[PDB]
Parts: structure tokens; sequence; C-alpha cells
């Protein structure tokens, strides 16, 4: 779909979390078919601790299951 | 093709062909018995790659059970 996130970078840009882009792309989450596997415990391992960031990321992951 | 090397390429994890081969996983049937420890012991360290490989194994076992 033309309107869909094209990459992890595009998705993080859309949800205003580009600060986490090196964290995901240096820890094996460089492709959207892997990003869509994220769960809360995976954000702990990635040291992503801000509850607002965490909720935003897990909402975006739910939307990719639709994809 | 239910080759280990074809399975890895299908999930974009062909970089681990030599890791699986060295660890003795010559069939997919041997891969389907793996757990997270088996994956780490091949020398696979990137978190998301561990997660993608195990998730694929979990799904393939469910699709062959029934």
């Amino acid at each position: 779909f033309p309107s869909q996130p094209k990459s992890v970078e595009d998705l993080l840009d859309r949800i205003n979390l580009k600060e986490h882009m090196p964290t995901f792309l240096f820890n094996g989450y460089e492709d959207l078919d892997t990003f869509k596997l994220l769960e809360e415990e995976d954000l702990d391992e990635l040291n992503i601790r801000d509850p607002e960031h965490r909720a935003v990321l897990l909402t975006a992951v739910e939307l990719l299951q639709e994809y | 093709s239910l080759t280990v090397g074809d399975w890895l390429d299908s999930i974009r994890m062909g970089r681990y062909r030599d890791h699986f081969a060295a660890g003795g996983y010559s069939s997919l049937g041997m891969v389907l018995r793996m757990n997270a420890q088996d994956v780490r012991a091949l020398g696979i360290t990137l978190m998301g790659h561990q997660k993608k490989i195990l998730g694929s194994i979990q799904t393939m076992r469910a699709q062959l059970s029934s």
C-alpha cells in the first residue's frame, strides 16, 4: 500500500520516536516483519523505559498485525 | 523448498546459513525442535533476529501439528 509505513525509519518518524531508530536498527529490528513481533518484555531488553514511548510503540505494532 | 538454507532466506536470515550448518541443523525437521537456547548457541546474538527465527519456528511447528 502506498499509504503504509515503508520502513522502520518511516514508522518511527510517523509516531515521533526517531530517537529509538539506532536502538531498533542495531538490535535486529531493522525490518517491519521483525518490528511487528515486539512485546513489552522486548522493550525492557532494549532499555526503552519511558511509559509514553512504550505505549506508542505497542500501538504501532498492533497496527502492523493488520498490514 | 523445506531446506534449512531456503527457510532462512525466506525470513531474510540467510546470514545464519553457516551458523545452522556448523551447529548440525542439516534438516528443517531438526530446526523445528529448537528453542531460544539452541538459537543463541549457534552464535546468533541480535535480539530481533533471535525473535524472528524463534517466531518462525513456533509458527512452522503449529502449521505441521494438528
